[PDB]
RNA sequence: CGCGGGGUGGAGCAGCCUGGUAGCUCGUCGGGCUCAUAACCCGAAGGUCGUCGGUUCAAAUCCGGCCCCCGCAACCA
RNA sequence: CUUUAAUGUUUGAUGUUCUAACGUUGACCCGUAAUCCGGGUUGCGGACAGUGUCUGGUGGGUAGUUUGACUGGGGCGGUC
RNA sequence: AAUUCCUUGUCGGGUAAGUUCCGACCUGCACGAAUGGCGUAAUGAUGGCCAGGCUGUCUCCACCCGAGACUCAGUGAAAU
RNA sequence: GCUCGCCGGAAGACCAAGGGUUCCUGUCCAACGUUAAUCGGGGCAGGGUGAGUCGACCCCUAAGGCGAGGCCGAAAGGCGUAGUCGAUGGGAAACAGGUUAAUAUUCCUGUACUUGGUGUUACUGCGAAGGGGGGACGGAGAAGGCUAUGUUGGCCGGGCGACGGUUGUCCCGGUUUAAGCGUGUAGGCUGGUUUUCCAGGCAAAUCCGGAAAAUCAAGGCUGAGGCGUGAUGACGAGGCACUACGGUGCUGAAGCAACAAAUGCCCUGCUUCCAGGAAAAGCCUCUAAGCAUCAGGUAACAUCAAAUCGUACCCCAAACCGACACAGGUGGUCAGGUAGAGAAUACCAAGGCGCUUGAGAGAACUCGGGUGAAGGAACUAGGCAAAAUGGUGCCGUAACUUCGGGAGAAGGCACGCUGAUAUGUAGGUGAGGUCCCUCGCGGAUGGAGCUGAAAUCAGUCGAAGAUACCAGCUGGCUGCAACUGUUUAUUAAAAACACAGCACUGUGCAAACACGAAAGUGGACGUAUACGGUGUGACGCCUGCCCGGUGCCGGAAGGUUAAU
RNA sequence: AGGACCGAACCGACUAAUGUCGAAAAAUUAGCGGAUGACUUGUGGCUGGGGGUGAAAGGCCAAUCAAACCGGGAGAUAGCU
RNA sequence: GCUUGAGUCUCGUAGAGGGGGGUAGAAUUCCAGGUGUAGCGGUGAAAUGCGUAGAGAUCUGGAGGAAUACCGGUGGCGAAGGCGGCCCCCUGGACGAAGACUGACGCUCAGGUGCGAAAGCGUGGGGAGCAAACAGGAUUAGAUACCCUGGUAGUCCACGCC
């Protein structure tokens, strides 16, 4: 079958990656809210 | 000629195309050219805002002039072309002093006759011309609203607007709907009816014919759910309610002439 | 089992709804007109307003019983 | 009191004209090599249109809810 | 009849035998002319019926060849 | 190590995506592998990824994102100009051979190429966010010329052979060579050059576009492959030589011709048809504001620079995605021999594997199949499943029809091998020789060699010659839907939806309608032969009566009627 | 020329059996349909929860859809078990 | 061979002959405005319909499509059907005149081809009046007829068919 994962680092990284949640607001308290918890992993990174 | 073609496949039993042998057979102008990539009907927020819209042919556009600017200066057709952005013939016709530009293609104009832009033309098929200056009861197009935009009136295959009055600084059209309107005398109005006039004979045969033109498949609103159309519905085809469109506004007779800010014009509404 | 409406000269409908006065077409009897029929023209008779009781000056009318008729009833697993 | 006539005065409903509000997804110039936009000339409209507040109508396009109980199961009928 | 309740309606054809099917009679419970009516070449992994051909589908299964099942040695679950 | 078997348009060999040392070596077996395990994609340790030419970074754009000001919006924030980002796109330049336990168009050897900086010499006018050309393009189809590659032969090397023959028309192996430079062909495109003038290209212009004259007829642009060169170099079968017995050192013959032939190249061609087929930069070129003993540009030569990153391995899978070492899914390129129309298929070459539980037994029963007396749908909801039909050429082929079909209708005949026609034909390709010449990759002519259908006749073999794999079941009546197509991914693929066609109705452009508090957009840079809604659903013959109820349109006199 | 015919790659999923604690949280095997087109596919984007998309099934929107998921209201409420 | 058959050439005549393209005037209808007011229209009579929201009537302006009053005549032209306001372009036949020339080149004609009022049909326009079907009002024993008020196709144009 076709399983839903289809992995594309750059594709992850255009609207998962760090700056594209340091682009807006609302983006902006997911890491406060992460950092907050402290993730080692801040954000699907390098 | 308009010819149909001999039946292959049950979709080319039905296929009358309109060939008109002196088009160009060859590549068009190149600085008079520009992207035209579509965008299937969705805007900025960019969902469906208008139906049907989507696919079709990659094409591009050439920026056909209206406007006819300029004056004084005669011009020699030189190529018919059929333009994929319109539904009229346009007409590569070199102004004189150095420079080409496309036209509306008329009826009574061969790619190779001379034309000429201003005041001091006679009445010939291709020349523009203010009404004012023209024998009211004649038969032109293009003709402009404001006094230097284009003209945005009878601009398709085989059509035309005739002339009824032009008192003083108005000039009273019947336009191709009938539709009995004043505009500023000063306008420009090109003479001659508009070209492809077998436009309207053209019947598309297959479902591709419609489709490669953009134009997607209308869905039907018995064919819809309830909760999709305000009709949807109905276990064996019961429709049993007043035809509306997917908004509410009860179709089939319901004008919307709302403007007001130029409602004033008409003389007559299509009655 | 129930609900709704009607019951008016030989046929069928008005009038009822909103109480004092009962009408129309065909038909019946008959004449004339035609050589004859029908048709046509015209006049008259023909209605206990299904039935009984109640109420008010007067009951077809307002109401309550009995009888007759038309539609729907003989489902959901 | 009624019918009525000239005038003064007081507001209103129409018709036409005008230009200054306003509109301008008309032309041209400049900012500016920039189809956004702003300002400046000019033309075409014109106290309209359009917008705010109040208001009548319409309105399942949209939202919140109601839609009884007894019943030899429920529904139907009936009843309270 | 994708519609006909009554019904397997009536008659004819197909079969030795036809609640299905094909052609007709109209008695249309309750077809009907763009929620389109009636025909229709071509097309169809479409519904129904019939014939030819062909065969284990069946009368009635019989044998054989491989993979499991059975035994041995190692590993070793599960619903409950 | 010797046999056996499997795939062989893949289960082979290289990449992108994505993973992240799983690559190589040594060592070890508790834990991982569905078994044992000195084995390994498992543990520990060490090693390996070498670039001016590959890709990316970089330059420049597309869809689209963000967006100085600006418009707008309770706020957040939304859209959008100038700009700035963003490939799946375009833009400079390298190939062959050898080598490692693991990497190499990167290292080495040999032989080349590209873009800039600086300096020198000799000439010469250069110069933009501006203009022009170019970049720059569609689907399908047919043809010609070649190549990749393969076959045969010649030549060279070796053998002449464990059971009959085999020095001969015998057998086997090899017969390979790029980038670049020069030549500029097969083929395609286009008429060149000179003079003058110009409301044209937001300004200028010698560049382009246009209008008249002149002279001559070719010039120019582009272009696979071949041929020389690259290269008396490399590689090269097989010997010669030492074994840690894994492999290394050394030497080295032939190295051509012919035929067939790609979906590859010329071709980002040519013909034709319609649904009418990116943008910008690099590049070439003209001038503006200007700068000229300059600065710069052109050409030759010398020298220097080409930085940063990725480079291992897997890459149709035990290393990606699926919880697993999972019968599933994952884009692109290369792709031989024989038979065959073919990338189907069957058997093999190259190369890689036998699937990480086996050994016995041969019951019932279950699954995948083979065969079957007589019958042949009697089975069953139903011919479901099986069986059968199945290829080429030729013959012949109905009702009906929109005159295209129906149709490969149905139904039949010949198919092998050998010789002959003919020491292998028609056809295809084509050297030498000869002649000519505006002498070159030339044109006629000439015919060796090579290759090679099909048809007829005769003979013979078997039961059967499309002998395997492969490969339609057919006809008749009829309902529905036009047809191709689409849909309930994961119980419904149809009569449902769509469909071209038709009709009604709304719409005069700041259009209706729609998303959006607004601005702004789509519609459409379209404008009534146009765009939107609804209904039906090819074509043919037609589409009757009803305006009472509801909705809608028009008309507003009167009754009534909110705020004020 | 063909939404042309036959048929591989490719895409789809009509029938039957196997399977159902499977090899697999819809596959395999043997036959099938389309296969130059309304075709298929890689890479990169845009449209989003009462909204998006829809050749219209109330299907699909990360194994979840007549209103996704995650967290917060919230220890919602439950005459019921 | 010849010419009385037939055909051709020179100069003129009349004509709704045909096709294509312009144009004019009267009338009818509609629309807009001004004046003005209870009928208008219709028939054998009446009614439907139109009208006090102001018709009809009347004046002005504008937009339309179709047919061409008088001239018009048992007049003309053409094979027949058929064809008439005027003007232009292209064009067919017939007839008269005085001669020449070719020298039987002729008559008809199954099959075949072409043309062919109206009605009807397909495609795309147009659409005043008129008017199948149809509706209503009357007549009538019945009237899905005759009469009257409205009225769709069609009638008109370009290309084909019958």
């Amino acid at each position: 079958m076709k399983r839903t994962f289809q992995p594309s680092v750059l594709k992850r990284n255009r609207s998962h990656g760090f700056r594209a949640r340091m682009a807006t607001k609302n983006g902006r308290q997911v890491l406060a809210r992460r950092r907050a918890k402290g993730r080692a992993r801040l954000t699907v990174s390098k | 000629a308009v010819v149909k073609c001999k039946p292959t496949s049950p979709g080319r039993r039905h296929v009358v195309k309109v060939v008109n042998p002196e088009l160009h057979k060859g590549k068009p102008f190149a600085p008079l050219l520009e992207k035209n990539s579509k965008s299937g009907g969705r805007n900025n927020n960019g969902r469906i805002t208008t139906r049907h819209i989507g696919g079709g042919h990659k094409q591009a556009y050439r920026i056909v002039d209206f406007k006819r600017n300029k004056d004084g200066i005669p011009a020699v057709v030189e190529r018919l072309e059929y333009d994929p952005n319109r539904s009229a013939n346009i007409a590569l016709v070199l102004y004189k002093d150095g420079e080409r530009r496309y036209i509306l293609a008329p009826k009574g104009l061969k790619a190779g006759d001379q034309i000429q832009s201003g005041v001091d033309a006679a009445i010939k098929p291709g020349n523009t011309l203010p009404m004012r200056n023209i024998p009211v009861g004649s038969t032109v197009h293009n003709v402009e609203m404001k006094p230097g935009k284009g003209g945005q009136l009878a601009r398709s295959a085989g059509t035309y607007v005739q002339i009824v009055a032009r008192d003083g600084a108005y000039v009273t059209l019947r336009l191709r709907s009938g539709e009995m309107r004043k505009v500023e005398a000063d306008c420009r109005a090109t003479l001659g009816e508009v070209g492809n006039a077998e436009h309207m004979l053209r019947v598309l045969g297959k479902a591709g014919a419609a489709r490669w033109r953009g134009v997607r498949p209308t869905v039907r609103g018995t064919a819809m759910n309830p909760v999709d159309h305000p009709h949807g519905g109905g276990e064996g085809r019961n429709f049993g309610k007043h035809p509306v469109t997917p908004w509410g506004v009860q179709t089939k007779g319901k004008k919307t002439r709302s403007n007001k800010r130029t409602d004033k014009f008409i003389v007559r509404r299509r009655s």
